[PDB]
RNA sequence: ACUCGUGAGAGACUGCCCUCGGAGGAAGGUGGGGAUGACGUCAAGUCAUCAUGCCCCUUAUGUCCAGGGCUUCACACAUGCUACAAUGGCCGGUACAAAGGGCUGCGAUGCCGUGAGGUGGAGCGAAUCCUAAAGCCGGUCUCAGUUCGGAUCGGGGUCUGCAACUCGACCCCGUGAAGUCGGAGUCGCUAGUAAUCGCAGAUCAGCAACGCUGCGGUGAAUACGUUCCCG
RNA sequence: CUGGGUUUGACAUGCAGAGAUGUCGCAGGUGGUGCAUGGCUGUCGUC
C-alpha cells in the first residue's frame, strides 16, 4: 500500500492510504477529538482541499513525538507526500501551492552565557 | 534592515480573511493563540449576533474608521505619507490596546464594544485618528 | 524536631545522674550546645559555652521543650 | 447570620463565608460544611436563622473562634519573649524569628 | 589545599557524613566531578591531553 | 539455549574491527548469530569552567559509549570453545550472558 | 585566553588516547591510579589497561637509561597488577614535538642565551612542512617579563586536518621559569 | 513493511535566463546553529587549582580537636523569582514531549496516613525495569486589597544526619503583611527568535537552587529607512 | 576568633574526658609580593 513519513519540529507521523468515503482516524480517535480547534482542522486537509479530492480517500495514521501545533502540521507534510503515490498529477499543484517544504525550524541549543538561546542577561 | 529589507511573513486566512488572523496576532500575549482566537471569536460573534447582523463587514467598515493616511516623525515634526500596509498595522493596534483599558468585565464584552463604538465613530480607537491628523496637517509648514 | 525520641549527648547526662545523689549542686561546665532540657534538668545550673566564655543557665519548667543552646546568643548586636 | 464571633459576612457563597471567622479558614469551612451541614453553593442570605445555629453548637466547643484564640498567640509569645528563648530575643527587638538573614528586606518584620 | 588536609580526607572520619572527598591530583575541596574524582581545572589538564579515555570536546 | 554478546566500547570504528572478529570465529563453525544491531549511543555531558572568577567562558566535555548486542542464537560446545579462547579484544569490553 | 590546546582541539580526528583503556564501576580508580604513574615515572607515555594487567608503554629518545625492572617493582606497589613493561624508540628526536622541548630546557637551564637556543631548534628539525616555537617570561634574568618566538615554514592552527605535534616543558633557572612552547607541522 | 537507533553514502556550486526573477529539490545563493579567538593591547584576574624566584614563620602565622563564625544589620547598589488579577483564581474531567539519571543505587503494584511520609521489597548494573505543565470541554466567583497575593507569625509533624539552638526544607492547620503595572532613567530580542509553560542533570547523606547548564511544548509583533545618537 | 593539647611535629628520608588525647585490654605554611614569574583564562573582537 501506500505508506508515508511526515515530520515536523520532533513530531514522527505515519500515514496510510485507502480508498473510500471522508472520515480519518489517529490511533483509533476521531479528528475532532484528537484536535478540538479550527486551525489546525483545516491545515491536516489543505492537500485535500486545494487538490479537490477530499472525499475519495481514508487515513489511518500513527502520532509519535512533539505536540499537538507539531502534530496538525506533521499530518500536513504526511499526506502532501501521499497524495503523489496516488497520481503525480497533484505533484505541480502541491508544490506551488507549497506543502512539500518541511520547515527546517527547529528549537536551537541554549547557549553558555545566555538565559534562552539569543537572550544575554541584564547588563551595567 | 541598513543593508536591504527582510522578507514579509506569509500569513494564512475558518473565515477566509485577511484581517482576523492579524487581528489574532495582535490580540495574542503570553504566545497562547487559542485563548487569543477565542476572545475573537467571542467578540466577533457577539457583534454578529447582536446588533451588526454580518461577521466581517461590521469589523472591516469599523477598520476603515481607525484607519490614519497620516502620521507625525520627529526629525530633530515632519508629517510623512503612510504605507498602505502600515495604515492597517495602526488601525488593529490601535483597536486592541483601547480594549485592554476598557471598563467592561471580560473581553469577550470590551473587544466587542469597542469594534461597535468604531462603526459609529464615538470610540477611544476613532478618537486617536482625528488627533493624529490634527498634529499632523496643523504642522504642513515642517514638511520638506 | 528527632521524629521519634529526644537528644541529650551521653557525656552531659551522666554529670546529671551525679547531681541525683546530691539531688544536684552548683553549676556544671557544659560544651555540648545540642542537647534537649529532660524534665530530670528541672532545677539546675550549669555553665554554657558561648563560642567564647560559659554563661550560667538556671532551667525551668518552661526551658523542657526548649534546646540548651537556646539560652547562650553567640553574636552580639548593641547598636 | 451572627456568625457566631460577631461579624456577619454581607453575603455570598457559605463556603467562603466561615473565612472571615478567626478561627477558620478553608479547610476547616469545608470540614464544617460537610458534617454539619449545607452544600458550598448555598448563600448566607438564604440561611434560615435556626439553620445558622447549627453552625453555632458544632464549632463553638471544637475551635478557638477568635478571641479565645487571639489571646493565646499573643500569650504564647508574652511568655517566650521573656522565656528567654533565642527565638524570643527576636521577638524583643523586631526582627524575623525563624532563621531568616536580615542583611536585604526584612521589610515585613521592620516595615517602610 | 595543604599537605595535612589532605590526608584528612584519606582517613576514617569517625561518622560517615564526614567524609568530604578531596581531588585526587589537584587536592581542591570544590568542584571536584563524581566517577572523574578529578579537580574542575585538573580535568582540562587531562582531558586536551588525551589522559581520560572516552573524554573529550565538545560541542555538539 | 541462545547466548548473548554485549559489547560497550568507546571507538566507533575500534568496535567494527571487534564485531567482525565475532563473525568470523562462529561463522567457522557455521552460520547462525543474529549479525551486529546498532543499539543507541549514550552521552555523558560535563560542563567546566576554563582557575578562578571567569563563569562565562565554559567548555564541554562527552563522552560517547557504542554499544553492539550480536545475539547468538545456536549453542555448541565446538563453537563456546572457539568463542571465548582465539577472540581477544584490545581495550573493549565484552559480557557474554 | 588564546589559542587553544591543539593536541585537545584534535581529539576526534587524528590524536588518540595516552590511555586507552575502559571501565565503568572502577573508572575512577584506573584515574587515580594512573595519575600516581605519570608523577612517578621522555618523548610520551601510553597505558592500555585490562584486568590484572598494564601496558605501561614509553617512548624516549635515549633508550638505555635492569633499572627498568625495578621501577616495575616500584610501579607494582601502586597498581597491584601484573606490569608488562615496555620502553620504545622514536625515530626523530630532533623532529619530536615535547623533546625539542627538552633539548630548549637544557640549554636555558645552563644559561645558554635564548636567541642562540631557540635558532638551534627551528633550523634542525626543518632540516616536517612548518614549525613554530615559543619560550616566554623572565629572559636573561631581566626585571620584566616578555615572550619572543620564531618560526620557519607554515604552521596553520586552525586546520583540524594538520597534524599539529604540540610539547610543554617549564625550564627552570636561577630566576624563576621558562615555558618553552613548540608547534611542528 | 512504515518508523527509530546507528554505520556507509549521495545532494548545492548562480551550476542552466552585478542583480531582478526561472525549473526542480527536502533545501538556496554566507540554508540553521555550534567548535574555532591572527599580530597584539590593558604592568587586566589568580602566589587561594597546581607549580615556583626572593623574603618571612620554625617552637609557631606550622598541627588536631571540640565550640562558635563565614547566615549579624539603621541602611545602599546589583542579579532573579512570586506578584499585583478575569488572556484569570480555585476543581472535577480528559492528552500529546525529548533529553536524561540510577549500585552505600533508582525504587513498582499492595496495605497505613489529611500529607511530607511509613511499610515492604517486584524488577534492575539498562531502546527491557524504576522516573510533563500551559492546553481543550464544562462548573464556580464578579472588578472588591477580594475565593487576587502568599510574606510574616503561632502551634504541631515528617525525613535524612552521631547532632538540624545558633542555621536544613518539606506539607497539614490558624494568621492573611506590602502590593491597584511602577519617578528620573534604563537594558533583552530579527523566527521556531521575544514572551510564557514545564522536565532532567551536574555538586550532593541533607538541602538556603527562584542560581547554573541542557531539553522539548505553545509561539507573536515589526525592520519605511540612514540623516539622528553609540562603537 | 576564643580555647584545650603537641614538638623533628598526623606526611617523606574497655575506664576517664567537651573532644583530640591519655591509661589498661629537614618536613610543613590558603603567608607576604600577580608591579618578581610559568601555566591557565577575560577582554577590545569573531573585529
Ligand atoms: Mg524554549
Ligand atoms: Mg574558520
Ligand atoms: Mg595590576
Ligand atoms: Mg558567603
Ligand atoms: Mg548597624
Ligand atoms: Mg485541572
Ligand atoms: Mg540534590
Ligand atoms: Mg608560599
Ligand atoms: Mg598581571
Amino acid at each position: 500500500p501506500i505508506q508515508t513519513v511526515g515530520r515536523r519540529k520532533e513530531a514522527v507521523v505515519r500515514v496510510r492510504l485507502v480508498p473510500g468515503t471522508g472520515q480519518f482516524n489517529l490511533d483509533g480517535r476521531t479528528l475532532e477529538n484528537y484536535f478540538p480547534n479550527k486551525v489546525h482542522q483545516q491545515l491536516i486537509k489543505a492537500p485535500l482541499v486545494t487538490v479537490d479530492r477530499v472525499d475519495q480517500f481514508d487515513i489511518y495514521a500513527h502520532l509519535d513525538g512533539g505536540g499537538p501545533s507539531g502534530q496538525a502540521g506533521a499530518l500536513r507534510l504526511a499526506i502532501a507526500r501521499a497524495l503523489i503515490l496516488v497520481q503525480p498529477e497533484d505533484r505541480p499543484a502541491l508544490k506551488k501551492a507549497g506543502f512539500l517544504t518541511r520547515d527546517p525550524r527547529a528549537i536551537e541549543r541554549k547557549k553558555y552565557g545566555l538565559k534562552k538561546a539569543r537572550k544575554a542577561p541584564q547588563y551595567s | 534592515p541598513r543593508k536591504g529589507p527582510a522578507p514579509k511573513r506569509p500569513l494564512v486566512n475558518v473565515y477566509g480573511s485577511q484581517l482576523v488572523t492579524q487581528l489574532v496576532n495582535k490580540v495574542l500575549l503570553e504566545g497562547k493563540k487559542s485563548l487569543a482566537e477565542r476572545i475573537v471569536y467571542g467578540a466577533l460573534e457577539q457583534a454578529r449576533e447582536k446588533t451588526g447582523t454580518d461577521p466581517v463587514v461590521t469589523l472591516k467598515r469599523a477598520l476603515d474608521n481607525v484607519k490614519p493616511a497620516l502620521e507625525v516623525r520627529s526629525r530633530r515634526q515632519v508629517p510623512v505619507e503612510v504605507r498602505p500596509d502600515r495604515s492597517t498595522t495602526l488601525a488593529l493596534r490601535w483597536l486592541v490596546n483601547f480594549s485592554r483599558q476598557r471598563r467592561e468585565k471580560t473581553m469577550v464584552e470590551r473587544l466587542a464594544n469597542e469594534i461597535l463604538d468604531a462603526s459609529n465613530g464615538l470610540g477611544a480607537s476613532v478618537k486617536r485618528r482625528e488627533d493624529t491628523h490634527k498634529m499632523a496637517e496643523a504642522n504642513r509648514a515642517f514638511a520638506h | 524536631s528527632l521524629k521519634k525520641g529526644p537528644f541529650v549527648d551521653d557525656h552531659l547526662l551522666k554529670k546529671v545522674d551525679v547531681q541525683n545523689e546530691k539531688n544536684t549542686k552548683q553549676v556544671i561546665k557544659t560544651w555540648s550546645r545540642r542537647s534537649t532540657i529532660i524534665p530530670d534538668f528541672i532545677g539546675h545550673t550549669f555553665a554554657v559555652h558561648d563560642g567564647r566564655k560559659h554563661v550560667p543557665v538556671f532551667v525551668t519548667e518552661a526551658m523542657v521543650g526548649h534546646k540548651l543552646g537556646e539560652f547562650a546568643p553567640t553574636r552580639t548586636f548593641k547598636g | 447570620a451572627r456568625l457566631v464571633g460577631v461579624d456577619l459576612p454581607r453575603d455570598k457563597r457559605m463556603e467562603i463565608a466561615l473565612t472571615y471567622i478567626y478561627g477558620i479558614g478553608r479547610t476547616r469551612s469545608n470540614e464544617i460544611l460537610a458534617a454539619t451541614g449545607i452544600d458550598k453553593n448555598m448563600r448566607t442570605k438564604d440561611l434560615t436563622d435556626d439553620q445558622v445555629t447549627v453552625l453555632r453548637d458544632y464549632i463553638e466547643g471544637n475551635l478557638k473562634v477568635e478571641g479565645d484564640l487571639r489571646r493565646e498567640v499573643q500569650a504564647d509569645i508574652r511568655r517566650k519573649i521573656e522565656i528567654g528563648c533565642y527565638q524570643g530575643l527576636r521577638h524583643r527587638r523586631g526582627l524575623p524569628v525563624r532563621g531568616q538573614r536580615t542583611k536585604t528586606n526584612a521589610r515585613t518584620r521592620k516595615g517602610p | 589545599a595543604k599537605k595535612a588536609l589532605v590526608h584528612k580526607a584519606n582517613k576514617k572520619p569517625k561518622f560517615a557524613v564526614r567524609a568530604y572527598t578531596r581531588c585526587n591530583k589537584c587536592g581542591r575541596p570544590h568542584s571536584v566531578y563524581r566517577k572523574f574524582g578529578l579537580c574542575r581545572i585538573c580535568l582540562r589538564e587531562m582531558a586536551h591531553a588525551g589522559e581520560l579515555p572516552g573524554v573529550q570536546k565538545s560541542s555538539w | 539455549q541462545k547466548i548473548r554478546i554485549r559489547l560497550k566500547a568507546y571507538d566507533h570504528e575500534a568496535i567494527d574491527a571487534s564485531a567482525r572478529k565475532i563473525v568470523e570465529t562462529v561463522t567457522r563453525t557455521g552460520a547462525s548469530v543474529v549479525g551486529p544491531v546498532p543499539l543507541p549511543t549514550e552521552k555523558n555531558v560535563y560542563c567546566v569552567i576554563r582557575p578562578h572568577k571567569y563563569k562565562d567562558s565554559r567548555e564541554h566535555f562527552e563522552m560517547r559509549t557504542h554499544k553492539r548486542l550480536i545475539d547468538i542464537l545456536d549453542p555448541t560446545p565446538k563453537t563456546v570453545d572457539a568463542l571465548m579462547r582465539i577472540d581477544l579484544p584490545a581495550s573493549v569490553d565484552v559480557n557474554i550472558q | 585566553g588564546q589559542k587553544i590546546n591543539p593536541h585537545g582541539f584534535r581529539l576526534g580526528i587524528t590524536t588518540e588516547w595516552k590511555s586507552r583503556w575502559y571501565a565503568d564501576k572502577q573508572y575512577k580508580d584506573y584515574v587515580k591510579e594512573d595519575v600516581a604513574i605519570r608523577k612517578l615515572l621522555i618523548a610520551d607515555v601510553e597505558i592500555e589497561r585490562t584486568r590484572d594487567r598494564v601496558r605501561v608503554d614509553i617512548h624516549t629518545a635515549r633508550p638505555g637509561i635492569t633499572e627498568a625492572d625495578r621501577i616495575r617493582a616500584d610501579l607494582e606497589k601502586l597498581t597491584g597488577k601484573q606490569v608488562q613493561l615496555n620502553i620504545l624508540e622514536v625515530k626523530n628526536p630532533e623532529s619530536q614535538a615535547q623533546l625539542v622541548a627538552q633539548g630548549v630546557a637544557e640549554q636555558l637551564s645552563n644559561r645558554v642565551a635564548f636567541r642562540r637556543a631557540m635558532r638551534k631548534a627551528i633550523q634542525s628539525a626543518m632540516r616536517v612542512k612548518g614549525i613554530r616555537v615559543q619560550c616566554s617570561g623572565r629572559l636573561g634574568g631581566a626585571e620584566m617579563s616578555r615572550s619572543e618566538f620564531y618560526r620557519e615554514g607554515r604552521v596553520p592552527l586552525h586546520t583540524l586536518r594538520a597534524d599539529i605535534d604540540y610539547g610543554l616543558y617549564e625550564a627552570k633557572t636561577t630566576f624563576g621559569r621558562i615555558g618553552v612552547k613548540v608547534w611542528i607541522y
